[PDB]
């Protein structure tokens, strides 16, 4: 019988995976100070990794990887992209961004000017609910005052019928073996409002934030239940409307963009030859521009899963990251090959 | 040629005290009755080796050690044991009554009663120096003798000997092989009380040690001498530089020197590598590229931590064997492009390299292998930290509910002195932590 | 990555390489504390001997 | 630390102690005639703890032997090694205590302890480095509960530094028909609490199970029930007598097992579990050895351990056999039971293996553990006294000796708290 604890009441996710542990009936669960115990599923802060792979008798795996915040905090991820040479400066898949505090100030000034210099589009976003985009770099450093400024997708590709925004939400689980792992059902968040090139601070339909649609949007539910669209109907909905699929048009470029990220900090993370085990399950954010390519917007390194899906990705977890280190008495997973 | 002091306390410095000076004379050729045959000027002399013993007219080489063990069974046997002749009675001190595993017994009560019997020992050593530079001091963290008497003579070598540097080889707790269940607090107690005095301690973890054993010795239960003849080989090659000719840790000012900037951080992780088992058949001889490599993989690490989670602020390879610069400096070019070496930006990323040409020794008969080549990183990172965390947390679980203390101030000890210790540990927690994230 | 340093001798070597550059009490106190540790001892003997003579 | 001072006490006391001076005289190589005929020389490494040395290469036990009446103790001269026994150290009177508590501690003790002490005082004298005492006797009648417990008071006001051990057989009504036994042990639990540092609980109401349900004993005798005492009292004294790192004198098995000073009573067990004279063919495994040892069947004191959690265990492993094999199975016990071990105490089982097998076994394992069920026991004693007390019934034998009502409620009051403070730390 196998044993685990839980430092993390408030993870749906983890939730729902441990109730699946002991309904096998072959998993214990302790108190969450206790130490004997193969698994840990974690708080969201300051984890105490220092303390795992020290107890004699007992292999430990955890559900988060020590260094993967580098990934998924929103300055060290373009301080990461930047500054690695494999996913370079010259990176044609994320918005040109730019970390300012309250540093590359006068950095982003040269790129602001050369774009009004040429002719071009100025559309910003800043991020770190605190959510500002504009055209004047004035109203941004503005507002600053560590955050984040990034290109604003001026372009995006809109589902018809509606002129609608979205983004994509790609799961992503990588085992202790550093197996990379993409869930085959992803998920759209769609704009209930229509989209516009005139409304800025009309942030109705400009961020497609499940939250901010439900009940700070007015069409909310209307063409699909929650503003989640699935895989299968985004997928009819391009070769109806745009004469492809999802996996040639957009998948690909999603799983490029994957597997470059876990690769870059591979060194890094890698808990191979360490004395403790980890895997971890992300939430890859995407932009999609109207010319069919992809764009990464950040990566979600405690997510939710949409509610249809729950039951069969934490089953997923469980067979994949938990049961391949604690064998019990098709895949719904395709792995991202390295 | 300046003297070095070596001071064994408790059972485990004594034992490992023991391995040391065994592998020492079989490094320099001195035989059991002391004699060393290669030294050819009799009755004296002040080369290299000379750091660590002194010669008698007869000839006769002689450690520059002291024992002591509040009980006798342990150095007895060195009394009685292969080495009885290397070593002067004055040399073997022993009470009749040990520290019960207590600190505050070891510090307070037995401590009192023999600090200043140990002190003239000590002095009657330093006469014999020319130009004493300091000592070196092997302990447990765990035993009430080597946690609460070391913490009692090192504030008192710092009275009598204020400008001498004091070095630490710390034998650090593990539940595979420990004695008692008061362990973390006698830890943090002797840490505590020996921050201020300690120049620069070697921390050995002896789960780090045990394991090495199991799966690159094949040794399915070790045992002590198995533990200690492998740390002894990790201590040689980190005093090698004293005892032989060479220009890289000549005097002990130099290990602060080049490995602790900072003077409460002083506590550098050591990574050695080969280990092979002697009884191994086949065994294809590694490179410098692929020792060297090896530095950097937790598993040959005494304290099991991860240095990419934290910072560096100096990085020394100790080289022994067929090793030459150009292969190292390859080695590191290539390291440095696949591994995640992170230094603290006031420092230079960079390495001080000492090669000495002689490959170890190993004791006939032991479980190590005879190698090629080998090496030892001693690094300052603060990963290191990490062990302090899980002492620390260890500590606050016990002290929470008051577990066991009525034994400490049954001494004599005051309660508040254990909430100080923990404290003056929750500072240096933070300190590495400000250092390295 | 510059070596710098570098001696040698019949019995080895020593160099260093740089791959980037930087981007206590008295005998008093002593003798005060361990003497103040053992009257708390002999005051809690004491107050067991004193307790058991009743 | 050297020395232990032994010290019986009492029928009970000299019975007991007597076969445990025959079993480790053997298991040391020493025969009645206090001579050594063993072969290997781990024998005689720490013979000096438990035996002193004469001239003629001869070994004494530090025994010291004490009686209200004569008849036990003639009884011990006349057994096996009766004659081992040094003739000045049997210190005995001819009142009797009459099973009163009262008799031995206040009255006939009173009389006869002084010289007792000169006993202990010229083996004590005679130490290099004596590191304390230990004590057999039972706490239902009068001699070993009564006298027992003023001797411990006597010399902890004497050796107020030297650690203070008993062996404290405990009282059932399954095996006495002696009504007032729930009072003398109250009254001695009281001293126990007070004046020792470490204390097995063998409870008879253990021992008669034991004896009548797993060795299928339909009527269990004094010697089937010592049988499982000295087998007991071997294995935890292993540590002590033999070469080792783990608990090897009084003082550390003290600090390893004690985390509060009043919760310091022991639960012992042991496996495998035999009768007199047993066939006993088949060697147990390491995995035998380890699930018995820790199970309800095998402990000495009648608690449930399942209804308590261990603060501290120490385990000894006696035999040839694999260490490794020894680790893991001690590492799963605790891994698999984690609940039952308190996690503000970490790494609180602490384990030890010992060559030198027991008499007739290959492997044998003792189990010492400190755990909040003993509370069980204490409580059982508390029900009993209480039922009688609260009609101050049988008060007159104790009255009548001198004592008063209220020592009587002192004494239930600090059972009652012991049981009180087990409880607290039950519950983290
Ligand atoms: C009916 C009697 C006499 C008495 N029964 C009771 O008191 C019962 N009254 C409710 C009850 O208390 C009881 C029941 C049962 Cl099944 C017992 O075994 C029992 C008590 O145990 C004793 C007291 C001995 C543990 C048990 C006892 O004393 N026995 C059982 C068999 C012999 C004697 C005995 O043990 N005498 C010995 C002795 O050693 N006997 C031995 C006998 C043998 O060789 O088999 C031996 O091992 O040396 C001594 C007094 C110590 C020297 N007492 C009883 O059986
Ligand atoms: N590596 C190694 N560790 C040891 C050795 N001996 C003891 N230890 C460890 O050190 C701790 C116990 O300290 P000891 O040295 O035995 O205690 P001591 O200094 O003799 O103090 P007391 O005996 O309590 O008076 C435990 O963690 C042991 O595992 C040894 O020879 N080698
Ligand atoms: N560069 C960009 N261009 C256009 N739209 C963008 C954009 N960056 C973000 N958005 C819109 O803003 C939304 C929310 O922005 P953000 O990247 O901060 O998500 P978020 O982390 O703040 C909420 P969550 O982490 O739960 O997904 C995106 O889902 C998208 O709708
Ligand atoms: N286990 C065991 N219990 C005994 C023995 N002798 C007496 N008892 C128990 O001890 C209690 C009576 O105490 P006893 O030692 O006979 O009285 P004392 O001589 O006045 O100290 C009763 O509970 C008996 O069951 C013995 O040899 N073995
Ligand atoms: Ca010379
Ligand atoms: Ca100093
Ligand atoms: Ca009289
Ligand atoms: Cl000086
Ligand atoms: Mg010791
Ligand atoms: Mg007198
Ligand atoms: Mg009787």
């Amino acid at each position: 019988m196998y044993t685990f604890v839980v430092r993390d009441e408030n993870s749906s996710v983890y939730a729902e995976v441990s109730r699946l542990l002991l309904a096998t009936g072959q998993w214990k669960r302790l108190r969450k100070d206790n130490p004997r115990f193969n698994l840990m599923l974690g708080e969201r802060n300051r984890l105490p990794f220092g303390r795992l792979g020290h107890e004699p008798g007992l292999v430990q795996l955890v559900n988060y990887y020590r260094g993967a915040d580098k990934l998924c905090r929103k300055a060290s991820l373009v301080k990461l992209i930047k500054t690695s040479p494999e996913l370079s400066e010259s990176c044609t898949w994320f918005p040109e961004s730019y970390v300012i505090y309250p540093d590359e100030r006068e950095v982003f000034l040269a790129a602001y000017n050369r774009r009004r210099e040429g002719r071009e589009g100025n559309v910003w976003i800043a991020k770190s609910e605190g959510i500002l985009i504009s055209s004047e770099a004035s109203e941004l450093l503005d507002f600053i005052d560590v955050h984040v400024i990034q290109k604003y997708l001026e372009k995006p590709l809109l589902l018809e019928p509606g002129h609608r925004k979205f983004d994509i939400r790609s799961w992503v689980l990588v085992d202790h073996l550093y197996n990379i792992y993409l869930y085959r059902e992803g998920v759209l968040r769609t704009s209930s409002e229509p989209y516009n090139s005139a409304n800025f601070q009309d942030k109705t339909c400009h961020l497609t934030n499940h939250c901010i649609q439900k009940e700070y949007s007015k069409n909310y539910g209307r063409y699909e239940e929650g503003n989640e669209m699935f895989f299968e109907e985004f997928n009819q909905y391009l070769m109806d409307a745009l004469n492809t699929t999802l996996e040639n048009s957009i998948l690909l470029q999603i799983k490029h963009i994957i597997r470059s990220c876990l690769m870059c900090i591979e060194p890094a993370i890698s808990t191979k030859h360490l004395h403790y085990q980890s895997f971890q399950l992300f939430g890859f954010d995407f932009m999609v521009d109207e010319e069919l390519k992809v764009w990464l917007i950040e990566v979600n390194g405690a997510p939710a899963c949409a509610q249809k899906l729950y039951a069969e990705l934490c089953q997923g977890i469980v067979d994949v990251a938990i049961s391949s280190v604690f064998p019990l008495a098709t895949s719904i997973f395709i792995k991202l090959h390295h | 040629m300046r003297e070095c002091i070596s001071i064994h306390v408790g059972q485990a410095g004594v034992q490992i005290g023991n391995a040391c000076w065994e592998l020492y004379c079989l490094e320099h050729g001195i035989q059991p009755d002391g004699q060393m045959p290669s030294d050819k000027t009799i009755g004296g002399g002040d080369d290299s080796f000379n750091t660590f013993f002194s010669e008698t007219g007869a000839g006769k080489h002689v450690p520059r050690a002291v024992f002591v063990d509040l009980e006798p069974t342990v150095i007895d046997e060195v009394r009685t044991g292969t080495y009885r002749q290397l070593f002067h009675p004055e040399q073997l001190i022993t009470g009749k009554e040990d520290a019960a595993n207590n600190y505050a017994r070891g510090h307070y009560t037995i401590g009192k009663e023999i600090i200043d019997l140990v002190l003239d020992r000590i002095r009657k050593l330093a006469d014999q120096c020319t130009g004493l530079q300091g000592f070196l001091v092997f302990h447990s963290f765990g035993g009430g003798t080597g946690s609460g008497f070391t913490s009692l003579l090192m504030e008192r070598l710092s009275v009598d000997y204020g400008k001498k540097s004091k070095l630490e080889f710390s034998i650090y707790p593990a539940p595979q092989v420990s004695t008692a269940v008061v362990e973390p607090y006698n830890s943090i107690l002797t840490t505590h009380t020996t921050l201020e005095h300690s120049d620069c301690a070697f921390m050995v973890d002896n789960e780090a040690i045990y394991d090495i054993c199991r799966r690159n010795l094949d040794i399915e239960r070790p045992t002590y001498t198995n533990l200690n003849r492998l740390i002894s080989q990790i201590v040689s090659s980190i005093t090698a530089s004293l005892r032989f000719d060479g220009a890289l840790n000549v005097d002990l000012t130099e290990f602060q020197t080049n490995l602790v900037p900072y003077p409460r951080i002083h506590f550098p992780l050591a990574t050695y590598a080969p280990v092979i088992s002697a009884e191994k058949a086949y065994h294809e001889q590694l490179s410098v590229a692929e020792i060297t490599n090896a530095c950097f993989e937790p598993a040959n690490q005494m304290v099991k931590c991860d240095p990419r989670h934290g910072k560096y602020m100096a990085c020394c390879l100790l080289y022994r064997g067929d090793v030459v610069p150009k292969d190292v400096n390859a080695a590191i070019a290539t390291i440095k492009t696949k591994r995640s070496i992170q230094f603290v930006d006031w420092c230079p990323t960079g390495f001080k390299v000492g090669i000495n040409y002689q490959p170890p020794t190993v004791v006939p008969g032991g479980d190590l292998a005879k190698v090629q080549r080998a090496v030892c990183m001693l690094s300052n990172t603060t990963a290191i930290a990490e062990a302090w965390a899980r002492l620390d947390h260890k500590f606050d679980l016990m002290y929470a509910k008051r577990a066991f203390v009525h034994w400490y101030v049954g001494e004599g000890m005051e309660e508040g002195e254990f909430s100080e210790a923990r404290e003056d540990m929750a500072a240096l927690e933070k300190d590495y932590e400000e250092v390295g994230v | 990555m510059e070596v710098i340093e570098l001696n040698k001798c019949t019995s080895g070597q020593s160099f260093e390489v740089i791959l980037k550059p930087p981007s206590d009490p008295s005998l008093e106190e002593i003798q005060k504390k361990l003497e103040a540790a053992e009257e708390r001892r002999k005051y809690q003997e004491a107050e067991l001997l004193k307790h058991l003579a009743e | 630390m050297r020395e232990i001072v032994h010290i019986q006490a009492g029928q009970c006391g000299n019975q007991i102690g007597a076969k445990f001076w025959e079993v480790i005289s053997d298991e040391h190589g020493i025969d009645p005639t206090g001579s050594y005929h063993g072969d290997s020389d781990l024998q005689l490494e720490r013979i000096n703890v438990y035996y002193n040395e004469a001239t003629g290469n001869k070994y004494v036990p530090r025994a010291i032997l004490v009686d209200l009446e004569p008849g036990t103790m003639d009884s011990v001269r006349s057994g096996p090694f009766g004659q081992i026994f040094r003739p000045d150290n049997f210190v005995f009177g001819q009142s009797g205590a009459g099973n009163n508590w009262a008799k031995g501690h206040y009255t006939e003790g009173a009389e006869l302890v002084d010289s007792v002490l000169d006993v202990v005082r010229k083996e004590s004298e005679s130490c290099d480095c004596l590191q304390g005492f230990q004590l057999t006797h039972s706490l239902g009648g009068g001699t070993g509960s009564g006298m027992g417990t003023l001797l411990i008071s006597k010399i902890r006001e004497e050796y107020p530094d030297r650690i203070m051990n008993t062996f404290s057989v405990m009282p059932s009504p399954k095996v006495s028909d002696t009504v007032v036994e729930p009072y003398n042990a109250t009254l001695s639990v009281h001293q126990l609490v007070e004046n020792t540092d470490e204390t097995y609980c063998i409870d008879n109401e253990a021992l008669y199970d034991i004896c009548f349900r797993t060795l299928k004993l339909t009527t269990p005798t004094y010697g089937d029930l010592n049988h499982l005492v000295s087998a007991t009292m071997s294995g935890v004294t292993t540590c002590l007598r033999f070469p080792g790192q783990l608990n090897a004198d009084l003082r550390k098995l003290a600090v390893n097992m004690v985390p509060f000073p009043r919760l310091h009573f022991f639960m012992p067990g042991f496996a495998p579990l035999t009768s007199r004279g047993s066939q006993q063919y088949r060697a147990l495994t390491v995995p035998e050895l380890t699930q018995q040892m820790f199970d309800s069947k095998n402990m000495m004191a009648a608690c449930d351990p399942r209804h308590g959690r261990y603060l501290t265990v120490a385990a000894i492993f006696r035999g040839r056999m694999s260490m490794k094999e020894v680790d893991e199975q001690m590492l799963n016990v605790q891994n698999k039971n984690s609940s039952y071990f308190v996690e503000w105490i970490p790494n609180n089982v602490k384990t030890a293996v010992c060559d030198i097998p027991p008499r007739g076994l290959k492997m044998s394992a003792t189990f010492i553990g400190n755990s909040t069920a003993i509370q069980e026991l204490f409580k059982r004693i508390s029900e009993q006294f209480t039922a009688m007390f609260r009609r101050k019934a049988f008060l007159h034998w104790y009255t009548g000796e001198g004592m008063d009502e209220m020592e009587f409620t002192e004494a239930e009051s600090n059972m009652n708290d012991l049981v009180s403070e087990y409880q607290q730390y039950q519950d983290a």
